[PDB]
C-alpha cells in the first residue's frame, strides 16, 4: 500500500500529498496540487508585531541557477471569578507609546486574532517605521449617543463614510463628496479615515508618500453613563467587505466577527486588538482599507427620567508595529 | 547595510563585451536574495506540450484533401516558417536553429459527410521515396496505422515517432543548396521526421464523394536545441495619445 | 493485453468519487508562502462555538409573578428561524446531537433586582402552561446582579443518539427535544429614579459536544 | 478478466497528459552523436540575460537642466512594445517577478561631460511631473565619462510575491511597478571643436532571480 | 479547484469542444481562434449527439495574491474605476469555442 | 516504484529514460525514445581547435559482427575593474599564424561560444590541414564609412554579397551576377567571399579540390576615429539563415548573437572568436556558408564640424585550426 | 471495480504494438525438431556479403 | 590624506568613485575630494527620559536643493546661492516666524543657506519635514554635496564652507 | 493478496471489513461501509437486568477535540 488510501476518513481525493512520483504517471492519474515555495530571504515581516526585520537569507550572493550558455564553466470569560458590576473598584489601565487611557470598574479587552507566524517579504528594502508619532492613541470624531436609535442604527461620529459611500466610492478617495450628506455617517473604514483629520501626524506624513504600509490596529470606545443608565452597544471591527454583503438591517448573526459588547450596566470601556488581514505581505496606499469599525447599539438606552436624553461617546484609534515599503513624490491619497 | 556610506562601490561597467552582466548591485539599505527558479522555463518541460502547426507551406490552421486522394504533410521545420504567423508553433521554433526531439504528432479530422469511414496512416522515414499515387499495398510496407472516424465527426489519434535524421541536428534555416547540380535553394528534404501519407477509404463508395478536413498538434519530446537566435517580432499596442506616459514609453523630450 | 468488461455504470458521473478528472494543467506551482494571515478555520463547528442572538426579551416594572416572558421550543426548526449561527450549522446538515448553551445578558441599570426563572421541560403532547407546570425538568433561578449573564444549558435528554433535521414535520419524533422558558418570578423593583424597563437578551451557542453529520441543502428554504 | 467502469472523460484529449499516443514505429535507433555543436540552450531565461536595445535617446548641447529625456513605465505592457529580448519572454508568459536591470550606453566624444539622472518611482496614480518630484524613490546621478557605461537595477518593490502579464487592461494592479525616467541635471559641456549632441541608448536585460511560469500565448497579438 | 461541465447540444449533429484555461492574469483574445487560443492549454471533448457530454478538469492553484479574497473593498487600476473587485484573484478563465463539421 | 513517475516535476512525458524494458511492454505502451550511437572510432574531429586526430578505436580490425551463414565458426564586464577610455593607454595584442595587430586604447575582445568536445568522424581518413599559410590574418575589402547611413544600415566592401543575392543566389556559387548592382553590398558569407579575392592563397587552394571543409572563424575590424569623433558599430556574424527570416529592418532583439559593441568613444578595435556551428561534423564545399558577416550602425557617426564627413575602416578575416577530408579533381567552386 | 477513461486511440490498429490479438489457439504444441537443415540466415546483411553481377 | 605619497590625477584620468546614501546614490568620475569634517564625538547621557522616533529613509538619502546657476561675472568670494537661500539681510533681524517670505524674496538674493531652516523649505511632505514640525527638539548630523562638470577646457574654482552658527 | 478474497466462501462483497485504506482509492472503488462510534460514556444503561448505571467516560471534562480559532494554544 504505497502512495494510495489519500486524504483518509473520506471517499474522495484531498489532495492530502501535494506530489508524489507516482500521480501523474502515465499509467494513472490523480488531480494536481501545490506546494510552499519559499522565496528565500527578505526582511522577514508578516504580522505585527512579531516581525524581526532579519532577512535569514544570505545576502548580495545573487548566485541564480541555471548555467549560461555563453560562460565555459561557473559555480477567559470562565465562571471561576466573575467580573462584579460597575459598583466595585476593580482597576485596569491600557497603555500606548506616551498616551495612556485609566478606567475604573470592568473592562472587557480582547485580542481578536492570536498574531500569525513571519514569512519573507517579496520586496527587497528596508522597511522604514517610527516610533510615536504614528503610536499611542489617536481620538477620533467624538459621537452622540441618543436615546431615539432603535437596535442596530450604525451610530458614527462625523468622520465616518456614509452609507453609499461604502458603495461607489470614486476617485481619489475623499471627494468630500460622499463625506457631506443628509444624515451620516455610519461607519469609519480604519484606513481611509484615520489619515482625515490627521494630516500633521507622521503616520500621516507616511502612507502619502510611501506606497505600501503595514499596521495592525487596535480600537477604543469609553462610554460612562450613571449608575442608573441602561444600555449596551457592540463594536465590530469587520474585516473589509461592501456593508451589503456584510450586513443589511439584520445583524442578528454578526457576532461571528470580533465584537466585545459594552453593556453599559458594567462596563464603561472596551478594546480590540486586531492583526491585519490582507491578501499580499503590504496593502497598497491610497485604495483597499482593510477595517472597517462598526458600532451598533443592542438594546436602546432608556434614561433615569427627568434627566437629559442623549449621552456622550468618544472613539480611541492607533496603529501597532507599524511598516512601510519603498518611497515615491508625495500623494494625496 | 550601514545606511549612508562614503566609499560605497561604483555602478559603472562595460557592456561593449559581448558578455553582459546582470548581478545586482549592492546598494546601501537593499537585501538582494536570489529565487528559486520554478520550472516552467526549461525547454524540455516548455516543449512538452501540444501546440498547433499551421498546415502546408500556407493557409493554416487546417488542410482540406479531397477523398480518394492522398496528402503527404511534409513534418520539414524549415516548411512551417514559411508563411509562419507571429504568434504559434511555427515562430516559437525560430528561435533556434538546431532542434532534435522525437516529434509526437497527435492529429485529428471530420468528414462531413455522414458514412463511417477510416484513414490508413504512414510514417516514411527520412529519406524515403514517396510513391506518386500511393496505393494500399504500397503505401503500408513503411507503417501502419488504421484510424475509425466517427461517422458525425471529429476522430482522433497520437503518434510517437523516434529521431531518424542522420543530420544528427535538423536546421531550421539553412544557407546554401541541397542538390548538387540542382536549386531547391534554401532548404533541405533528407533533414526532418519523415513524411505522413496516408490514403482514405470508404466502403459504401457513394457519390458526392467530398472533401476530408483535418488539423493536427505537435509536441516536441526529450528536446535539444543548439544555438539561438531572436524572437520574432510582436506588434506593438497604439499609442492612446490621450494620457500617454501610462504605458509605452516616451522619448526624444 | 488486459481485458475488461464494463460494469453498468458506464460513465455516471458521481459526486463524491475518486479522480476521475484528468489534469488540464502541469508545471506544478508553489503557492505563495502565506503563514501570515490568522484565525484560520479548519472546521463548521468553530462557528457553532461563536454565540448569536435569538431575541430580546422585555422586562417590566409592572409586571404579576407569574408571567412568562418567552418560551422557544428547542428544534432545527425553531432555531433555524432566529439566523444565528448554529441556526445555519444545524440547518446545513441533517443530523444533529449535543448539547446546546443558551447564553442569557442583562441589560440594565447597576439597581435592578429580579429573578427570572429558565425552565427546561423535556418533550411532551401539549406545551408547557405555567411555571408550576413548565418549572419541573430543570431550573435555575437567576439573579439579575451577580454576574450581568447567565450561562443555562440545554441538557441532551432524548431517545435516538441522534436527531433529525427536519422542518416540513416539526411536531415529530426525534425532530424535537423539549422546550425552554423565561418565566418571572419576582418583578422587578428599584428606586423610582431609576429606568422603567430593562431588556432581557438570550444568546445560543452550541457547547461542548455538539456534533453534526450527513450534509443535505440548508433545510429553511425547501 | 479485471472489470472496469469510463469515468465520464471518454476520449477527452488534453494538452498535458501522460502517453496517450501509440508508438508508430520501433527499431528504436541511435541518434548520430551530436556533441560538437555548441551553446546548447537549456532555459527561456537564458535569453533573458541578453540585452536588448529599448530606445535611443537624444541628448543636446543647448538644453535645460530639469528636461525629461524619457520616461518609460516598467510593465509587461511598456516592456512587450519595444520588441528586445525579455521584451518576448515575459509576453509568452503569463506572471513574472524579479529585477530587471537597465543598461545605458553612451556613444559620444570622448570629451563630453554631463548627468544624467536615471530616478525609480514605484506606483502611484499619476506620473512624475519634474525631476524634484519623481527623483524620490531611487536614482543614481551618473556621470557620462566614467565607464561609457552604467548598470542600473530596477529594484522589485510591489505587493504581491508575483504580477500578472496584462494588456487590455494596463493601467491595472499587479500589471504594473513604477515608472523610470531619465532627467537631465547638468548638460553637456565641450570645445567649439566638439560634436553637437551625443545619443544615449539604453539596454534592458533581466538580472539574477528574475522568474516567469505559467504558459499563455504571446499577450501583444491577442 | 476542479472543475466539471456538462453541456448539450440539442440539434442532432455529433459536436468537439475546445476548452481552454488562460492562467491568472493573462489576456483573453477579443475574438477567439483556433490557433491563438491553443497555446494556453487544450481539452478536446468530444460531445454526443443527442446530448448530455460531460467532462471534468482539475486547475492547481495558480493565484500570486496567496489568498483570493471573496470580498475586497477598494479600487483595482491605479487610475481606472473597477470598484469593489479585482480581475487577478482567482483561477484563470475558461474560453471554449464550439466546433461544427 | 519502479519505471515511474518519468520526467519528474511535470504532468507529461519528457522521454526521461531513452529505453527501458518496461516500456512497450505488451501490457502498456509509452512514446518511444533514442540513445546514442558511438560509432566506434574515426579521427575524432568536430570543433576547432580541441581536435586530437587520434582514433580511439582499434584501426584494421575490421571484425564485423553477425556470423556468415557460409562459415563453420568465427570469432567578463565585471564592474569590479572598468576599463577606461581611449584616452588612457591600456595596451593589447591579438597575434595570429605570423601577422599581428597591435592596439592601444580599450578593445573588446570575446570567445563568442565554449569550444564543444569532438565526437569520432563517420568517414575514415586522415585529414590534412596547413599551417600558415591558410592562417594569420587575411585582410577583406576595407569599407568607407559615411555620415548619412542612419540606424542599421549594413555597412560592407567591395566583397561582400547583395541583399537580393542573400536569396536566388544561383549556380555556381559566384557568377559575378548577383555581386555587381546599384547599391551593394549588405554583408559577407564567410566561406564564400573569403575564397573570392583570395584564390592563391592555400585554404583557398584548398577548399576546391577537398570537398568537406572544417573551420572555425574569428573576425576583427579596426576604426581609429580621432578623440573628438562619435559613434558606434556592431559585429553580428550570424549563423547561417536568410537575411529575411534573420533581421528585416529592425535589428532591434538582434543582440542574441554575438554582438561586442565597437562604440568609438571608448574603443578602436574588435574581435570575435567562433566556433563553427553547422550540422554533420564537415560541411561540403562550394555550398553551405555556416557564418554570415553583417557590420552595423547603432548611432550615426556625427563628425566635429569643419572636418571631413568620411571615415573607414578595415575588416581583417581569419581561419582558427583548419582541416579538410578527401580529395577530388579540382571544382571552381 | 478499477476505473478507466478511454485515451483518444479507441481501436487503432498500429503496425508496430505489442500484442492485440486474441489467441486462435490452445493446446501449444511443439514444432518437429529441424536441426538439420543447414546454413540458417538470421539477418538481412547476410545477403550483403553475397557478391552480385553489375556489369560487363 | 593628501599625501603625496599618491597624487590624484586630473579629470583626464579614470579613476572611479561612488558616494551612497539611505536609497540615492551618486556615482562621479575623475577625483572626487571628499572629507569628513571632525571626528565623531562620544555619546553623552540625555538629559530627558523618552524614546526617540528615528526614520529611516524617508529623511535619509539625498535631497536635492536648488541647483545654482554660476556665472561669469562673480568675482572673488560673490557667495552664490539659488532659490531657497536667506538673503543677507535675513542673516540679521530674521524676524518670527521663520519664514514670512519677506526676508527670502529681495532683489538680487540669496547669499546662502542656513541648512535646517532652507531644507525644511521646498520639502514640506518628506518626512523628516512632517517630522521637526510636531517633535520640538531634534538631532542630525548633515553632510553637504555639490556637484560641477565644466568641459576640459574650463578653468575655475569654488568652496564649501559649511560654516557653524553665527551671524 | 492483500486486502483482497473480501466476504470469503461467497462470490460478492459482504462488507467483511467496514474500511480499508485501500477501497474508495483513485483507483479503485468498493462499496462502503460502517464502524462503531464508541459514545464515549454515559450512564451504562441498555437491558434489564445487567445494567450497571456507573459511567465508564470520564465526568466533567468535557474536552472538546478541535482547536477554536481564537485561542493562542490549548490542549
Amino acid at each position: 500500500t504505497n502512495i494510495y488510501g489519500n486524504g483518509n476518513n473520506v471517499n474522495t481525493d484531498v489532495g492530502a500529498n501535494g506530489w508524489a512520483p507516482t500521480v501523474s504517471t502515465g499509467l494513472g492519474d490523480g488531480p494536481v496540487s501545490c506546494t510552499p515555495p519559499t522565496p528565500s530571504p527578505g526582511d522577514t515581516e508578516v504580522p505585527p508585531p512579531r516581525k524581526p526585520f532579519t532577512f535569514p537569507a544570505p545576502p548580495t550572493k545573487s548566485g541564480s541557477r541555471f548555467s549560461k550558455w555563453w560562460e565555459p564553466a561557473a559555480a477567559p470569560s470562565s465562571t471561576a471569578n466573575p467580573q462584579p458590576s460597575l459598583i466595585a473598584l476593580n482597576p485596569s489601565a491600557t497603555q500606548s507609546g506616551n498616551a495612556s487611557i485609566l478606567t475604573g470598574s470592568t473592562a472587557p479587552s480582547l485580542l481578536a486574532y492570536p498574531t500569525a507566524t513571519p514569512v519573507p517579504l517579496p520586496n527587497p528594502d528596508e522597511p522604514s517605521q517610527p516610533g510615536p508619532s504614528g503610536d499611542r492613541t489617536w481620538l477620533l470624531d467624538t459621537v452622540t449617543w441618543s436615546q431615539e436609535f432603535t437596535r442596530g442604527w450604525n451610530i458614527a461620529g462625523s468622520n465616518g463614510m456614509q452609507w453609499t459611500g461604502l458603495e461607489s466610492l470614486i476617485f481619489p478617495v475623499s471627494t468630500d463628496t460622499n463625506w457631506t450628506s443628509t444624515s451620516s455617517p455610519t461607519a469609519y473604514p480604519l484606513p481611509f479615515s484615520f489619515v482625515r483629520a490627521y494630516p500633521d501626524s507622521s503616520w500621516a506624513a507616511m502612507y502619502n508618500t510611501h506606497s505600501m504600509w503595514n499596521c495592525g490596529w487596535r480600537v477604543q470606545v469609553t462610554v460612562n453613563g450613571s449608575q442608573f443608565h441602561a444600555g449596551a452597544l457592540i463594536l465590530y471591527m469587520v474585516p473589509e467587505a461592501t456593508t451589503h454583503a456584510i450586513q443589511t438591517a439584520r445583524d442578528n448573526a454578526g457576532f461571528v466577527f470580533p465584537y466585545v459588547i459594552l453593556n453599559l450596566y458594567e462596563s464603561n470601556t472596551a478594546t480590540i486588538e486586531v492583526p491585519y488581514i490582507s491578501p499580499t505581505p503590504n496593502t497598497s496606499s491610497g485604495l483597499h482599507a482593510p477595517w472597517t469599525f462598526y458600532l451598533q447599539v443592542l438594546s436602546p438606552l432608556n434614561p433615569p427620567p427627568s434627566l437629559p436624553t442623549s449621552l456622550s461617546c468618544s472613539i480611541y484609534v492607533t496603529p501597532v508595529d507599524s511598516s512601510f515599503h519603498g518611497l515615491r513624490y508625495l500623494a494625496p491619497q | 547595510t550601514l545606511t549612508e556610506d562614503l566609499d560605497a562601490p561604483q555602478d559603472t561597467g562595460n557592456i561593449e563585451n559581448g558578455a553582459a552582466d546582470n548581478s545586482p548591485q549592492p546598494r546601501t539599505t537593499f537585501d538582494y536574495t536570489g529565487n528559486p527558479l520554478p520550472p516552467d522555463t526549461k525547454l524540455e518541460n516548455f516543449f512538452s506540450f501540444y501546440r498547433l502547426l499551421p498546415m502546408g507551406g500556407s493557409g493554416a490552421p487546417s488542410l482540406s484533401f479531397p477523398a480518394d486522394e492522398g496528402t503527404i504533410i511534409p513534418l520539414d521545420p524549415i516548411n512551417w516558417l514559411k508563411g509562419a504567423d507571429v504568434s504559434g508553433i511555427a515562430a516559437m521554433l525560430s528561435c533556434f536553429t538546431y532542434i532534435a526531439a522525437d516529434l509526437r504528432i497527435t492529429l485529428r479530422f471530420s468528414n462531413p459527410n455522414d458514412n463511417p469511414a477510416t484513414m490508413l496512416v504512414a510514417f516514411a522515414p527520412p529519406g524515403a521515396t514517396i510513391p506518386l499515387k500511393p496505393t494500399r499495398q504500397m503505401l503500408s510496407n513503411f507503417y501502419m496505422a488504421e484510424v475509425p472516424v466517427s461517422a458525425a465527426t471529429s476522430t482522433m489519434v497520437s503518434f510517437s515517432i523516434p529521431y531518424t535524421s542522420p543530420l544528427s541536428a535538423i536546421p531550421t534555416s539553412y544557407f546554401g543548396w541541397e542538390d548538387w547540380s540542382g536549386t531547391n535553394f534554401g532548404q533541405l528534404s533528407s533533414g526532418s521526421w519523415g513524411n505522413l501519407m496516408l490514403i482514405p477509404s470508404l466502403s459504401v463508395d457513394s457519390a458526392i464523394p467530398f472533401d476530408f478536413q483535418l488539423s493536427c498538434w505537435v509536441a516536441f519530446g526529450n528536446f535539444k536545441a543548439w544555438v539561438p537566435r531572436p524572437p520574432p517580432p510582436l506588434p506593438p499596442l497604439p499609442t492612446p495619445a490621450a494620457n500617454a506616459e501610462r504605458t509605452v514609453a516616451v522619448i526624444k523630450q | 493485453h488486459w481485458k475488461t468488461r464494463a460494469v453498468p455504470g458506464a460513465g455516471t458521473f458521481g459526486s463524491a468519487v475518486a479522480g476521475q478528472e484528468l489534469p488540464l494543467c502541469g508545471v506544478r506551482a508553489y503557492y505563495p508562502p502565506n503563514a501570515y494571515i490568522p484565525a484560520q478555520v479548519r472546521d463548521w463547528l468553530e462557528f457553532a462555538h461563536r454565540p448569536g442572538l435569538m431575541a430580546t426579551v422585555p422586562w417590566t416594572m409592572a409586571d404579576e409573578p407569574a408571567e412568562r416572558l418567552g418560551i422557544f421550543p428547542v428544534s432545527p426548526s425553531a432555531i433555524a428561524g432566529t439566523g444565528a449561527p448554529i441556526s445555519y450549522v444545524i440547518s446545513l446538515f441533517s443530523q444533529w446531537r449535543g448539547e446546546l448553551a443558551a447564553h442569557l445578558l442583562f441589560t440594565g441599570s447597576a439597581q435592578h433586582y429580579g429573578r427570572l426563572v429558565v425552565c427546561y421541560t423535556p418533550a411532551a403532547p401539549q406545551p408547557p402552561s405555567t411555571m408550576q407546570e413548565a418549572m419541573r425538568g430543570t431550573y435555575t433561578v437567576w439573579d439579575v446582579n451577580a454576574a450581568s449573564t447567565l450561562e443555562f444549558t440545554i441538557p441532551f435528554i432524548s431517545n435516538s443518539y441522534w436527531k433529525t433535521v427536519d422542518v416540513n414535520n416539526p411536531d415529530a419524533l426525534l425532530s424535537t427535544t423539549g422546550y425552554v422558558s423565561i418565566w418571572v418570578q419576582n418583578p422587578l423593583v428599584g428606586p423610582h429614579t431609576a429606568p422603567a424597563s430593562a431588556l432581557v437578551q438570550a444568546f445560543i451557542s452550541a457547547g461542548e459536544s455538539f456534533n453534526v453529520r450527513l450534509m443535505q441543502n440548508p433545510a429553511l428554504t425547501s
